[PDB]
């Protein structure tokens, strides 16, 4: 039969936080695998 | 010069760029004011939209209605094109 | 100029004079923020914006921080981990252990920014306590609970600038520094409410919405207000079958994160007098119908009556949309009538402007014009009671820049200064004849503002052909490459979209044709001449109100938070509601029922879907296609026909001109069934500054309190 | 490795479009084939003809398929669909459940509610 | 930009000096040349060694 | 079961934390201002055929006013019988509260 | 013919009381639109409905942003079905078995050619944009050498 | 609803509560209520009449603190200010404090929400 349901599912996906909570991270690259920078002068 | 007995408004789609030519605006400019002053008890709907291809419609009575492209013609020819519509 | 400056390592470009905090939203770089908000004056005082940059020996709060030519920021170092947690233990110190008995729980900036910018533990352990204040009454809408309050200003700010409402303060000094009215007096502005969305904290909460919902628990629509004619975009929260609150969204070009308190809190007028089945009308008395015997009940009295032209009457009432007008254009159109008529005063008539040329009718320069607006010109109209957050941007204006401001009509208490020139077409003529026309000529951006009640009084023909001429008289000013300084103002969502598509009385031949069919298209503030007594009268709507009541049928049909519809506000942009819930009981869709009964009738409407008959309303007029925006009238100039060629002779009769709202809170059906507006009417007769004046609550003369709200 | 079963059929795409015109007159071919089986495996009430204009309907709703990898989909599902039928897997309630024993107008729709 | 770590070397182990400006030059090309070509054809043309 | 503190009054103040926290969704809440003006539930419902037992609801409760009793036997005849609504609830707190305040008091420095 | 209700729409063992007319179906001719609804296994409901594509726009009780940041796809209400009151408990059924479920996309483009995919009736609104203007804190102090149009307070 | 235990709301209270609440008469109808014992189905007592006959509690100071008395058993520690001459309630548990610097007024009172002894 077609799906009903007595109770709906309640999704409260709609109260996530506002604020992102984790921020962007750190790198963690060795320097053996991160380009050379050109030195001053 | 009013209209024939019948028409019981006239709507006028067309736009404000000139991606279609501007000979429904040159004609409703010039039109408008006369094509009103004679017989104003009837509405003449200026719609526009930007992109709309121009195009006329005449309601009749009981609801019917005919319709008419205004693509490609010009300040007169488009002037006949309305007067086929209410003239009969 | 932009300058160009480097926040946290990248590069961003802003205009000098900007606060460091508007460089941060450009940039992507997120700063914590309490007192901060882009609609108000910066303050200063939270401390939780506080970044670091070069050659300061202090963290400089962003908000209040000038850009400067080359500075460097740094929003993620030490100082700035050092500053954010600190601050947040300050704030966080005397806050109430208060979150379980919150409304603002799940949606609170303070447990948000403490969970990502303080201190996971708190070190507040003091056998002195924390501070405890008491309440305060500030009218029937805003429950206080106090003990919340992070003195952020914003509420202060909110009241004494946008709104024009001068009696919230901050009385004292120190801890015991409070906000509040001295006085315990009612909070009197139709933009009050706004203020507890600004409240950071739940300190100022929503009395009808205390404790019901969560938000985690609540479906979020996006929908458009249609309690007055701005088109105010809202936030409609729903639980399942009811909705719980309805919040204002943003948009800069119509209300700018604003909503008054009638779009706000009738709301709960959406579930109490609802119409949800068919009723006959038998012997004096309203009985039950299946929709088949309905509209077989319909068509059989109909086909009795035999209606030649113009004898099928239907009037269209505020709360209307275009799907309906364009349905009901066509039922009638093919039954012989042409007798279109509208809800308010004079609506069954031809009307003074025309419907021809848009410019005509719509409010020309955008709601977003008044933000360059020098001089304007009220004609009739009360800013407040008709657009109340168009009234705020007036004042905005006004108290930035040198806009000056007339007004021709009753006069009104008033957020802004203005002249009162008079009250009627002679005042008006000497208006602009005099000292005011001339400040209306001199002026870059010119703005005219009739309101809808001209429309609606004896001399709107003469009214409307005097502006116009001086309009006409007065381009290159009012009419120029970039500016319209015409405008209507609607204060009815249904009213520029009945114009939109002629659904308007063309002639006074029709107008004099008595009805013996007629149709109430959700009308409820219809004259009482304007309905036969003994025409077959259909009423169509949601709520049984004036309308309902002395129809011989009537038909149930959905609610704005139950229907897809669109609407044209007062200056023609064309927007779409979404619907929060399904229809009630056994209501139907409005132009599926005008759809019905069109087989009943015997002239079945081509279309048996909302795409087709979409189609059929982008060829009335193609704007209706393009939602969210206001397309410009081309011909601009073709309105002086029906605006003066048109009215020239007319009998004037010197009757001044009208307050065509008498009262704020009941303007239409589901306000006048608001149990909510109920309170904040007889609050405001009687100046009960009390937070349970008919609300559920203990009080010193009520000990036991009362489950009733609203009475 | 394990046995693959009486019905399996390797997972294989069509060459070209002659490959799966071939491919799917086998498979309608199989199918009504095996209705004789089916109804008496499954004890069908029903004659094998009603049985067998399921089939075709099931084959004429791809008609108009203009798409190699959207036909090969359709072969997979097709053998796995026979390969669980004739190996009696599904029983008699998955079978009927496939067998069905909207408004037809507006009006008609409108006055019922929604359909 | 395995190419690029091959073609200059890396912060670790660097290939050529790279000294001052005129070396930002053919730092990018070596991005370049990996964006351009990959690596199989990088080791295409600078053979088996 | 639901508790009360010594003086009769429901510990329940409509939070809505148990609601949010349930892993099957088997809680229910509405709440209203009470006439006296307080942050009292009018719908409590526990389904009892979709609990998982797992003791979250009773983790989360700031007020300590949803608790698992110690009772396992209490098999019924029908499914309607275990759709216990507030005043079931309560019931079965002004029931077994001695044990309730003895298992509270036995395990809550643990807590 | 222009968008019409097709009342020979076939039916499958998902089709309710709730199922909507739909106008069209996925076939697999159509061009350069690989007809997934026609081969996902969803029922044709799924092509009768149309579905709402926007960013959801920033809740007016806080100043985070971060449910701003993508595409979200819903499906929209219909009038019966959405919801109704069980005569035992109150609860609140429900026939919609797509009003718990939202899809999230990263661009605009990505949730059209997903619906379109699909076979999803769609509609897009776009997002209201802040307009820009710089905010000074001097301008709380700004002199007036005439009439004070308000008295501000902090 | 023939018995008064399928009609009053609470054996202590007759009335409902809520502005939502349905009452105890209109749920007790109905075909799954016809062949029932009303006394044996759970009916406890109204938290709205017991917490109102607690007695205030006197203090002298501004600011009082209530944690439910239970220590980490009760609730979250609040504090009530009592300055406006009225009973100030906590909004956890109910119970009324009052300030002694209107026991002459809140004495005079005509009726009040709380047993002032
Ligand atoms: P002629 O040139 O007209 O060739 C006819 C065909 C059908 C080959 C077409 O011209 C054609 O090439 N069209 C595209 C291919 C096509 O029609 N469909 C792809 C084949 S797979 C398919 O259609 C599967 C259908 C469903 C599964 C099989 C049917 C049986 C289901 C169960 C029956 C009862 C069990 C209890
Ligand atoms: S405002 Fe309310 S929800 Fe937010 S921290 Fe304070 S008490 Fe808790
Ligand atoms: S009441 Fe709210 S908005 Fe006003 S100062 Fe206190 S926290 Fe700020
Ligand atoms: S978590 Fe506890 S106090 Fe809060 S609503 Fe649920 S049962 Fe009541
Ligand atoms: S113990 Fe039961 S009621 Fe509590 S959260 Fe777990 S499943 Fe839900
Ligand atoms: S946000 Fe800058 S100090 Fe409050
Ligand atoms: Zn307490």
């Amino acid at each position: 039969e077609p799906l009903e349901l007595t109770q709906a599912f309640r999704n409260f996906e709609g109260g996530s936080s506002a604020w992102d909570q984790v921020g962007p991270g750190i790198d963690r690259t060795p320097d053996t695998f991160k380009l050379p920078t050109p030195k001053p002068e | 010069y009013a209209f024939a007995k019948g028409v019981k408004e006239l709507r006028f789609l067309f736009c404000q760029t000139s991606q279609h030519s501007a000979e429904a605006r040159s004609f409703l400019n010039r039109a408008y004011p006369i094509m009103k002053k004679h017989n104003p008890t009837i509405p003449i709907l200026l719609r526009e939209a930007q992109g709309t291809i121009p195009r006329v419609y005449a309601r009749y009575e009981f609801g019917r209605e005919k319709m008419e492209s205004l693509e490609g013609l010009t300040d007169k020819q488009i002037e006949e094109t309305v007067a086929k519509l209410v003239k009969t | 100029a932009e300058v160009e400056l480097t926040i946290d390592g990248k590069k961003v470009s802003i205009e000098a004079g900007s606060a460091l905090i508007q460089a941060c939203e450009k940039a992507g770089v997120v700063v914590p923020r309490y007192c901060y908000h882009e609609k108000l004056a910066i303050a200063g005082n939270c401390r939780m914006c506080l970044v670091e940059v070069e050659r300061s020996p202090k963290p400089v709060a962003s908000c209040a921080w000038p850009v400067q030519a080359g500075m460097v920021v740094k929003t993620n170092s030490p100082l700035t981990h050092k500053a954010r947690e600190g601050v947040m233990e300050f704030l966080l110190a005397n806050h109430p252990l208060d979150c379980p008995i919150c409304d603002q729980g799940g949606e609170c900036d303070l447990q948000d920014q403490s969970m990502r910018y303080g201190a996971d533990r708190g070190r507040f352990h003091e056998i002195g306590g924390k501070r405890a204040v008491e309440d305060k009454n500030i009218g029937p809408l805003i429950k206080t609970s106090m003990n919340r309050c992070i003195h952020c200003t914003r509420c202060v700010r909110f009241m004494n600038d946008i709104a024009g409402a001068p009696e919230l303060g901050s009385t004292g000094r120190g801890n015991d520094l409070q906000i509040g009215t001295y006085l315990e007096k009612n909070l009197d502005s139709e933009l009050s409410g706004n203020v507890i969305d600004l409240c950071p904290v739940g300190a100022l909460t929503s009395k009808p919405y205390a404790f019901r919902a969560r938000p985690w628990e609540l479906k979020r629509t996006e929908s458009i207000d249609v309690l007055d004619g701005l088109g105010s975009n809202i936030r409609v929260d729903s639980r399942g079958l009811e909705v719980m609150r309805i919040l204002p969204r943003l948009n800069d070009d119509v209300n700018e994160e604003w909503i008054n308190d009638k779009t706000r809190f009738a709301c709960d007028g959406l579930k109490t007098q609802r119409l949800t089945m068919p009723l006959v009308r038998r012997d004096g008395k309203f009985e039950p119908a299946t929709w088949e015997q309905a509209l077989t009940e319909i068509a059989h009295a109909y086909q009795t009556l035999a209606p030649k032209e113009n004898e099928f009457k239907v009037i269209a009432g505020q709360l209307v949309e275009v799907e309906s007008l364009v349905a009901m254009k066509d039922l009638a159109n093919r039954l012989g009538s042409e007798n279109l008529a509208l809800d308010f005063p004079g609506g069954s008539q031809p009307l003074a402007h025309g419907v021809d040329i848009r410019s005509n009718y719509l409010f020309n320069s955008k709601i977003w014009g008044i933000e360059e607006a020098d001089a304007i010109l009220l004609v009739g109209t009360n800013p407040r009671h008709e657009a109340a957050v168009l009234n705020a941007r007036i004042r905005k204006q006004w108290l930035r820049s040198d806009l000056e401001i007339a007004a021709v009509g009753q006069p009104w208490e008033s957020t802004f200064d203005y002249e009162h020139l008079g009250t009627d077409l002679a005042a008006l003529k000497n208006a602009l004849s005099g000292p005011f026309g001339e400040k209306l000529k001199k002026a870059k951006r010119p703005m005219i503002i009739v309101g809808s009640g001209v429309t609606e009084h004896p001399d709107a023909k003469a009214f409307y052909e005097t502006v116009w001429s001086f309009v006409e008289k007065n381009a290159s000013n009012f009419l120029t490459e970039e500016w319209c300084g015409y405008n209507v103002l609607q204060r009815a969502a249904s009213r520029a979209g009945a114009f939109e598509v002629g659904f308007v009385v063309p002639s006074p031949e029709v107008a004099a044709t008595k009805p013996k069919f007629v149709w109430l298209l959700g009308a409820d503030e219809f004259d009482p001449a304007d309905v036969p007594k003994d025409a077959f009268i259909v009423y169509q709507g949601h709520h049984g109100d004036r309308g309902a009541e002395i129809a011989d049928i009537v038909l149930p049909g959905a609610a704005y938070t139950e229907k897809a519809g669109t609407y044209v506000n007062t200056e023609g942009r064309v927007q779409m509601t979404r619907a929060a819930t399904g229809l009630p009981g056994a209501a139907r869709t409005d132009w599926k029922i005008i759809r019905a009964v069109s087989e009943f009738l015997g002239v079945p409407l081509p279309y048996d879907d909302v795409a087709q008959l979409r189609d059929r309303m982008a060829e009335i007029s193609p704007a209706l296609a393009a939602y969210d925006v206001v397309e410009p009238v081309a011909l601009r100039h073709l309105s002086k026909v029906q605006l003066v060629d048109q009215n020239k002779g007319a009998k004037v009769t010197g009757e001044p001109l009208k307050k065509v709202v008498e009262n704020f809170y009941f303007t239409d059906v589901i306000s006048r069934s608001s149990p909510t507006m109920a309170r904040c009417s007889a609050a405001k007769e009687t100046g009960d500054p009390r937070t349970n004046f008919m609300a559920p609550g203990m009080e010193e003369d009520r000990p036991m309190g009362q489950i009733a709200y609203g009475a | 490795a394990v046995q693959p079963t009486k019905f399996a059929v390797t997972v294989r795409q069509s060459r070209n479009w002659a490959d799966a015109k071939q491919r799917v007159i086998a498979a309608y071919r199989a199918w009504i084939r095996a209705a004789p089986e089916i109804q008496t495996m499954y004890s069908i009430p029903f004659p094998v003809s009603h049985i067998r204009t399921r089939i075709r309907q099931e084959f004429e709703r791809h008609r108009y398929v203009n798409k190699l990898n959207v036909v090969d989909v359709l072969l997979q599902q097709s053998n796995a669909d026979f390969q669980e039928t004739m190996n009696f897997w599904r029983q008699q309630s998955h079978v009927m459940a496939f067998f069905k024993e909207l408004p037809s107008n507006f009006i008609t729709g409108f006055l019922e509610g929604r359909n | 930009q395995q190419v690029a770590l091959l073609s200059v070397g890396s912060a670790a182990q660097p290939r050529v000096e790279l000294i001052g400006e005129e070396g930002t030059k053919a730092l990018v090309a070596a991005e370049e040349e990996g964006k351009e070509k990959g690596v199989a054809k990088y080791l295409e043309e600078k053979g088996a060694e | 079961a639901l508790r009360r503190y010594p003086s009769g009054e429901e510990r329940c103040i409509a939070c809505k934390l148990c609601e949010a926290v349930c892993p099957a969704q088997a809680i229910t809440i509405e709440a209203e201002e009470r006439a006296d003006g307080s942050r009292r539930t009018t719908r409590y419902d526990i389904d009892m055929t979709k609990c998982i037992y797992c003791g979250f609801c009773q983790e989360s409760c700031p007020v300590d006013a949803i608790v698992e009793s110690p009772n396992a036997e209490y098999a019924t005849e029908t499914r309607e019988e275990l759709l216990y609504n507030k005043e079931k609830l309560l019931a079965n707190g002004d029931k077994w509260e001695p044990e309730l305040a003895a298992a509270i008091r036995a395990d809550a420095p643990y807590r | 013919p222009r968008n019409a209700p097709d009342y020979n729409v076939p039916i499958d063992i998902a089709t309710s009381t709730f199922t909507p007319v739909p106008k069209n179906v996925q076939d697999g001719s159509e061009e350069n639109v690989v007809p997934a609804g026609l081969i996902s296994g969803a029922p044709m409901e799924l092509q009768a409905r149309t579905v709402r594509i926007y960013k959801p726009a920033k809740p007016a009780t806080q100043s985070g942003e971060k449910n701003t940041q993508l595409w979200r796809m819903d499906w929209d209400v219909l009038g019966k079905g959405h919801r109704w009151e069980n005569p035992l408990m109150g609860w609140q059924s429900s026939a919609d078995f797509m009003q718990g479920t939202h899809l999230t996309f990263k661009t605009k483009e990505d949730a059209i050619a997903f619906a379109e995919k699909q076979g999803y009736e769609y509609f897009v609104q776009e997002p209201n944009e802040r307009h820009f203007r710089p905010k000074a804190y001097a301008n709380n102090f700004l002199y007036s050498p005439g009439k004070l149009k308000h008295i501000r307070t902090k | 609803g023939r018995p008064a235990s399928a009609v009053m709301q609470a054996p202590n209270r007759a009335e409902v509560w809520s502005r939502s609440q349905r009452p105890r008469s209109e749920a007790m109808a109905g075909p799954r209520f016809e062949q029932t014992d009303f006394d044996a189905q759970p009916r406890p007592w109204a938290a709205i009449e017991l917490i109102h006959k607690q007695p205030v509690r006197w203090t002298h100071d501004r600011i009082v603190a209530c944690d439910g008395g239970g220590g980490p058993h009760g609730h979250p520690k609040i504090y009530i200010n009592t300055d406006k001459p009225e009973i100030a309630t906590c909004n956890y548990c109910g119970l009324p404090f009052a300030n002694e610097h209107h026991r002459k007024y809140l004495e005079s009172l005509p009726q009040t929400s709380y047993p002032l002894n």
